[PDB]
């Protein structure tokens, strides 16, 4: 029976962005264990309903490590939504978001769904990265952007919901 | 090279051509076997955490009876 | 013409060299894949049993002052 649809999700990005809280906020954990630090894959599942329909969100979190080099290719190749995760208290973090877009583009499929995510907007007081600088990144490639974080829990649902959207959007455009 | 030119052609165009086809096959087994990768870990995944939550969960309350006994030997 | 000449098996060169690596890669696949998800399963394996042990180690401890911080308030 129920669920009606499988997303698959990926995350990606610097280490310490804080894409793995991002996820344990939204798949509701009580917890903080994971095998993000030490092996560099987690996977969380969640069905959300949208527009009344089942919703079956896989989400992997990926964190580069070249040990599983194979295996997270897989989950590149085979995402239906990506989401790119900086910090706004880092640069780097946002220079790189170039760079994973790379990654996206060339490891990844033709049509994938991409969302630059501004993590820990919370932190203002430590904040290097001007939002405005942030949305002229996405603008620039035609790709979506949002503050978030994972603390304060900020737009991570918000987040989700609007990428589950943009997902299914364009299947049921192919009826 | 007229006759060398249009029969190398042909045999290179084939050449490319005979790849382009072993290519959509080579990639279509890798996703094929990528996408059974994907539900094998995610049962594995599923299952490893829902565990390891359960050992957490006990953790939870056999601390948490402690807190409710702990607090009240303090107080005093 | 003399110029077109080399900018066909520039490029044509360039084409067929490209496929053939592609498959180089995508031959290796099937294996990398399968080698790599036997790492993993143990990997997932052995933290996932140590992440147990550890919320059990605090289960016996944490109840421990339940006998021995219990019999603390016997003695009192």
């Amino acid at each position: 029976k129920t669920y009606d649809y499988l997303f698959k999700l990926l995350l990606i990005g610097d280490s310490g962005v804080g894409k793995t809280c991002v996820l344990f906020r939204f798949s509701e954990d009580a917890f903080n264990s994971t095998f993000i630090s030490t092996i560099g894959i987690d996977f969380k599942i969640r069905t959300i309903e949208l527009d009344g329909k089942r919703i079956k969100l896989q989400i992997w979190d990926t964190a580069g490590q070249e040990r599983f080099r194979t295996i997270t290719t897989a989950y590149y190749r085979g995402a239906m939504g990506i989401m790119l995760v900086y910090d706004i208290t880092n640069e780097k973090s946002f220079d790189n978001i170039r760079n994973w877009i790379r990654n996206i583009e060339e490891h990844a499929s033709a049509d994938v769904e991409k969302m630059i995510l501004g993590n820990k907007c919370d932190v203002n007081d430590k904040r290097q990265v001007s939002k405005e600088r942030g949305e002229k990144l996405a603008l620039d490639y035609g790709i979506k952007f949002m503050e978030t974080s994972a603390k304060a829990n900020i737009n991570v649902e918000n987040a989700f919901f609007t990428l589950a959207r943009d997902i299914k959007a364009k299947m049921d455009k192919k009826l | 090279g007229y006759e060398r030119l249009k029969e190398e052609l042909a045999k290179a165009q084939r050449e490319l051509k005979l790849k382009d086809e072993e290519c959509e096959r080579l990639s279509k087994v890798r996703d094929q076997l990528g996408q059974e990768l994907e539900e094998l870990t995610a049962s594995l995944f599923e299952e490893a955490h829902k565990m390891v939550r359960e050992a957490n969960i006990k953790q939870a309350t056999a601390e948490k009876q402690l807190k409710e006994a702990q607090g009240k030997i303090d107080v005093l």
